[PDB]
């Protein structure tokens, strides 16, 4: 969707730019000059409120990262003493 | 010589419309440009001062100049529109 997003919109501003160069009349503009100034509606950067998004975007990821860190715990705890007690248990047992 | 007068009252009732307040994209229409080409360039940079403007207040005094009658109705409205104009382009320039 990414890769397949830039060549769409390459190759239909390779239209865009070749419409004018060649084609014309005219494609411009029945809907050139609205079309390309909503292309121009956001460019669309910060400052402000977009700065308070990032950490605030930081502070989304906490949770989930939390939670991450929460599952590694309780997987490592349940398989590897497990794993280890039946491991033991088997070696010392056959052995 | 009569799509001159014809795309100047033209001009003029689609200028002094209260529902359009700028509309430059059709202004710069290419069927219609040949017919701005003949006539004087005043009405043809106050569209521009409506096309982004706003003031600019010599064209918009100048479209008085050139256009005595059914102005002094619509001149408030046009300042009104100019006005409330500029809010977009201020942001967007």
């Amino acid at each position: 969707h990414g890769l397949k997003g830039l060549n769409s919109k390459l190759l239909d501003i390779r239209s865009y730019l070749e419409k004018v160069a060649t084609g014309k009349l005219p494609i411009n503009h029945q809907i050139i000059y609205q079309l390309q100034d909503v292309f121009n509606l956001l460019p669309d950067v910060s400052l402000q409120e977009f700065v308070k998004a990032f950490y605030l975007k930081t502070n989304d990821q906490m949770v989930v990262v939390y939670l991450a860190s929460l599952i590694r715990s309780v997987v490592a705890l349940h398989n590897l003493i497990n794993n280890k007690i039946a491991n033991r248990d088997a070696e010392k047992k056959e052995g | 010589s009569e799509q001159q007068e014809r795309a100047f009252t033209l001009g003029l009732a689609g200028l002094l419309g209260e529902g359009v307040f700028n509309f430059g994209e059709l202004l710069m229409h290419p069927v219609l440009e040949s017919l701005r080409n003949t006539d004087r360039q005043w009405l043809i940079d106050t569209l521009y001062a409506f096309n982004s403007g706003n003031v600019e207040r010599f064209q918009t005094l100048k479209t008085a100049w050139g256009q005595q009658p059914d102005l002094a109705a619509n001149e408030a409205q046009l300042l009104r529109k100019i006005q409330l104009l500029c809010l977009m382009e201020m942001t967007f320039t």
